[PDB]
């Protein structure tokens, strides 16, 4: 959903795999855009 | 561009007018046309593609004239032809494809790739023909600065907005009265609930009144309204204004009284019907406002006055509301509606090759982000990409 | 009249087909048909407008004919061209719109305004040519008398109607068995409630029955047939049929039983459906009758036994509905539909000038009105009037 | 086959362009097309019928041709003319209906009629012309092994589905959770309830989802997702899925949490959208599956804390759902819709005629029946039928 | 329209290089020129005026030319052309003023006046000339569709707005808390206030935010941010927000921490400026954002921590601000700016000659009234309206 109605380098792309920090920091951090929900639903599901 | 346009209805009418049998004499004209055509190209060079997940391929020309000699067609004749097409075909694909991704701020109404800014030249222009295609049809009228127009069943002109305002409340949330809506597409649905039934209010009958602001004039529209609003007909458990609790809806229904929808444009009335349901047309505007009334019953059966007590708890929450359809209308700007395929041949050829999100259009073509930030700039790049899309369906789809 | 279409035709296959840039052939048959017009035109004078707000403008003509300078087009022939054509258009628009708001009861078929009556006249038949457009096909037809047919998508033949009948009542209506609906446009949604769920029916069923009639037959509908009504599904406070009071309803809703659909012709049952829901074809009918039934469950849980009791009070009344959509059919009058534009180009025209109201048409164009008294006058005038908006929409949107 | 199309366009072509009035050289083209039919067909005897309540008809030609002289036409140019015409109609309607009927488990895409079969003959090729009817069309490109392609607003991919599904259910029907639905043309709604609110239930969440399986692939659709099954909204009295008793759904409704809708291909996510409701697009897909979830609300006013005890009795129903329409989409394989009259037409033929049942189609051409087994041959006949539909459309409606 | 211009350029370039000794050869391409139009015109008969105070002059045409010859010219010569100017130039004054009052609700974009009509007429556009004026320059690169764009010092975007909001208030108005403004032209002026000074705030901060949203994008914006608003930097008694009282406002200034100002597009930042102050540009823009908070200060001498006690009477109300200035822009929209008179041009030619109000523009072209209602229809009219004045000034001052 993110590669389609966005961009995705081949760069980033082979970052956002091993789940790099950096290139994940950005996005959430940058553009905003679905990353911040992946992220997000997450944090909402450490409820516990 | 137009240049472009006609590459098509060359092919379309070509695929179609020529086959095994058929008398010279009906295709003279077409004939010609075409040949025309092979020559002005034969000799140039092409590119396409190269931006995101998008195969980079390169065209050259040189390609034999056709039998102007022959009286009937014979099968052999055909086949000879359809091998010349199928280059083309698999030719514009490519090109619709490579300059219906590129979005731009500045001018984002001419092209864009080096495929399409190449024909706009002069020398290639000796190819147009037959623009009956509505939708090139209106991309000319506009350049000549002159009134356009577009049909559409189910236009797409509401962005996705549905949400309540609470005109009473307490923190109990237990004699709330207010609105609720959903405008969507071409629809609205509002109601307006008042839990105490109009109990203490002037006349025991409370206002309601809800607006929706167009993004774009509609005209022609042809329009179904009817009562009740469905949607909100029925127990709810909402999340309070500031999300820190939940309200309780258990909703009744009455007759929405003095229902009063007015079409209005830059303010002024242009239509205005009251109370009545069924299909009606508003000829042109820019805003609707829809105003209706929850009246308590002045007579009520035992069964009925028993939901409605003098005092709280108010258990059964009086609700009024409306329906409203634009199932037809025209606009001066291109919009997504229901049967037109534009929007989404646009949306799947970004999709399907990866195309990076751009200056101009929301991520995914977001409709509901465009329209509600529908920009010159969108609008313009828009236009020339459902134009594009359209001239593609002329010959994949 | 078949004169006025062509000259549109003429038009846009004009405005379209004339381009910087195509060859002179594809156009030699058309160029042709063109001059031969403004020759039988030139001389004559003609009278618009004299109607409410529509203005009386003059046109006359005085124009020299078209160049053919050789293998394709240069811009300059082009500019000398539209601007001959912009007279005729803003020409033929005047001309619509004058002969789109007359009515007439004793012969309201024919042509009314002083400006198309001079064109049914003789010297001008040479034009008519490519009665190629659907609404032209069908005017021609008719005129030699034949079988004509026009196509609709959410046809809309029911005029609005949303009422009930009791068939069981009582003063505090605490104990009610009848039918309630909602007619309007291409849809139909009936429900039939008994409060005391055939507690004391024979066989515990409860026999309902919607029966609507149309004002014309439609043959080729592809029609959705679903169970339950969900505009009666849900709690409301209703006027009773004298007004003096309002009752309560309070709907639990079960499957409707024994569903059968019937498509009759004249009395007859040209189709039936036994409990069918999905998509049905009903070919030719002019009456729709919806039978089903309400049978009181003969196994209840506990939760639902405490819903229907021996004794009154009834609290929870037991309701089975249908919901039935027209979503395409054919029909031998013009009628509106949810995609066509013509009722809301001849309304929008109407309203836009203040066109006074006539003697045949409802005040507003009403369209509930109008399909309500669809007399042959009314069909004949909506059909000249809807067969002009077409012939305007060529050229103007 | 495509011999059978020209015929037509022949004649539509013809009974339009051929008017008292118009220039001959605006049919010249045109006329000579024409006279070569009847040559080719002088001198052929054929036979329609045979079948059912279907007349045996039969046909002889024995024409003379027409004049090539007079700048312009008269009258009498035209009587003479559609005298001729009228022969071919009512010959075609014959020819159509004919092949409209028979079914054949193997070559199914073959002609079938003594009528037809005779056509496919090469003699006879000498007549094709003009294939620009969309349906023609694909016809072609299909036959050479290519790739297909049509367009439908509100397509009809659902076989009829209205049912249940209890995750957790007892003997008394007090405490259910699972999902209702329905599945219906271009429309899915589905309901996922917990009778429990999610009180035991991990993070307070119940889970749901449902997946719907396409019987073909829709490309380029537009689609509207909104939020709730209004549906299943309201107080339902349903049998149990033993149908030995019934039980009590009394929902109230909760916004659906973490909304996941995914349209595969194959197994593979090609779209999802997360939340987003309003207009979505879904490029290629041959599976839908809705996911949703019911949050136990975390804050509750009193009204609200009322509705969901610690411990049974279970009164109010929590329920969560979604709506999805298909309003327009592509498909390679022909399916019916809200638009085209082609299904109804072919059942319509059929009905009229009384044919008796054949081995390829359902009884009564069931449209549920017909997509959820919708085989190869099945496949071939309908787009053989439906193609023949088109024709006939063209010239009878 | 265009024709307009030429008319004047070709004075002046006239007026200018026509003088007592000149050389010819300077002026034979300009002489030219000149006679040109005299032909054009002579056998021309014209009418201005007719409305308000406004007198109704005629005029008429009948001149001799200009001998091309002499090396130098002679007194004699200019004398004999001068008296020919006087009357063209008398002519033009009263054809821009009668052109710059009339007002169009439908195409207020096209000529109005008797007068010009007739000049768009095609025999006169054999004058046209020279369009370097960067109005006109703008005008046509319109008219083809295109992007056009102008040049303003201290351009005046903001309709004038002078208001409060009370974050936090009481009936006493003795500890409020909120931001107070000036927006006007250029110039945006916002103060933060809050009479507790922190005290009981999250880290002792109190956050800020102005949002102002343009009417029409501005790019290439020169702009000067300053901290403070020394408008409201001084002891104010204002009126309570519902008009019943007075409160007292006492400010005591500390510097803004944390200013970020945004200038969004569509929602989108396109600049960001962390506590930058001085010169900054933002390049594109339809909105601008200001944030800034007041922080108690941690540290107080005995002087400073005497003016914010931990307990009511607050005396001294903490208050940070900030001043934005936009000194250039660019706007592909006309807008009236500090150094261009042409809406005191046109708003001077109206009020001298009492025109009445009309359906377009507010009474008395207010700035304010218009920029804050800025539809397409105002916007079309003052561009054309701006237009004139441009042509007019070029010779008339
Ligand atoms: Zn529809
Ligand atoms: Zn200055």
């Amino acid at each position: 959903n993110l590669n389609d109605n966005y961009g995705i380098s081949r760069q980033q792309a082979f970052n956002l795999l091993r789940s790099d920090p950096r290139v994940l920091r950005e996005f959430i951090n940058q553009d905003n855009p679905i990353i911040r929900n992946r992220i997000e639903q997450l944090i909402m599901q450490c409820r516990l | 561009m137009d240049v472009l346009y006609s590459l098509s209805k060359t092919l379309k009418d070509a695929r179609d007018k020529i086959v095994e049998g058929t008398l010279y004499s009906n295709v003279s004209d077409l004939i010609q046309q075409f040949n025309q055509m092979i020559i002005t190209m034969n000799g140039n060079e092409f590119q396409t593609g190269g931006i995101g997940n998008l195969p980079i391929r390169n065209w050259n020309f040189d390609f034999g004239l056709l039998g102007t000699t022959l009286l009937n067609l014979d099968a052999n004749y055909v086949e000879t032809a359809r091998n010349t097409i199928d280059y083309f075909v698999d030719f514009v694909d490519n090109v619709c494809m490579d300059e219906m991704v590129r979005e731009s701020q500045r001018n984002g109404i001419a092209p864009q790739s080096d495929s399409l800014r190449k024909l706009s030249g002069i020398k290639f222009k000796r190819i147009n023909f037959d623009n009956s295609s509505e939708y090139i049809e209106n991309w000319n009228l506009q350049n000549r600065r002159q009134r356009t127009g577009f049909t559409f069943h189910k236009p797409n002109i509401f962005p996705y907005s549905a949400s309540f305002t609470l005109n009473r409340s307490q923190p109990a949330h237990d004699n709330l009265m207010g609105t609720m809506w959903l405008n969507a597409g071409s629809e609205i649905q509002v109601a307006g609930f008042d839990y105490s039934c109009a109990i203490n209010a002037p006349a025991n009958i409370q206002q309601f009144e809800h607006i929706v602001q167009l993004r774009r004039v509609l005209t022609t529209a042809t329009i179904t309204l009817l009562p009740d609003a469905e949607r909100f007909s029925f127990p709810r458990v909402i999340n309070s204004a500031d999300g820190a609790t939940t309200w309780y809806f258990n909703p009744v229904i009455l007759r929405p009284n003095n229902v009063e929808v007015e079409f209005l444009l830059n303010g002024q009335i242009i239509n205005t019907y009251q109370a009545r349901f069924g299909t009606i047309i508003a000829r042109n505007f820019d805003t609707i406002r829809l105003s209706f009334q929850l009246m308590r019953p002045p007579n009520m059966t035992p069964a009925v006055a028993a939901l409605f007590p003098n005092a709280q708890p108010f258990e059964h929450h009086a609700t009024v509301g409306l329906t409203l359809r634009i199932e037809s209308a025209v606009c001066e700007s291109v919009l997504a509606d229901a049967s037109k395929t534009m929007l989404a041949n646009v949306t799947s050829v970004r999709q399907e090759y990866a195309i990076p999100v751009g200056p101009v259009f929301p991520p995914g073509m977001n409709w509901t982000d465009l329209i509600t930030n529908y920009s010159p700039s969108r609008e313009d790049n828009l236009q020339r990409v459902f134009t594009v899309a359209s001239i593609r369906s002329m010959l994949v789809k």
